[PDB]
């Protein structure tokens, strides 16, 4: 719609459509890895996602 | 202390007491002056990046 992609998903509120600015919507995670030990209990696998 | 009695030149040779040696015994106690604390591992990195 005017060059704005209209990607959809199942788990989106039903009668709504969000226009998002992805250069101004961000995900922030707290990198508390530096305070981990060096034993091996913690592993930090990066999360996997699929669009289709 | 070993009490000293005394005798004549040629008198008897009766004994006289000795001094007690007691074995004094202490022990490093099974106890501690301990102090423990639980930091949030989150707080360690957060404060390292945020403390004034």
């Amino acid at each position: 719609v005017k060059g704005i992609p209209v990607v959809s998903d199942i788990d989106c509120p039903a009668n709504k459509m969000y226009l998002l600015n992805l250069d101004k919507l961000a995900i922030y995670s707290f990198d508390q890895s530096d305070a981990d030990q060096s034993n091996g209990k913690i592993t930090y696998i990066p999360l996997r996602y699929v669009d289709e | 202390q070993g009490v000293v009695g005394g005798r004549t030149r040629t008198g008897a040779l009766a004994n006289d007491t000795q001094g007690t040696i007691k074995g004094a015994s202490l022990s490093v106690p099974d106890y501690y002056i301990k102090h423990q604390f639980d930091v949030g591992k989150d707080e360690i990195v957060n404060s390292d990046a945020t403390g004034k």
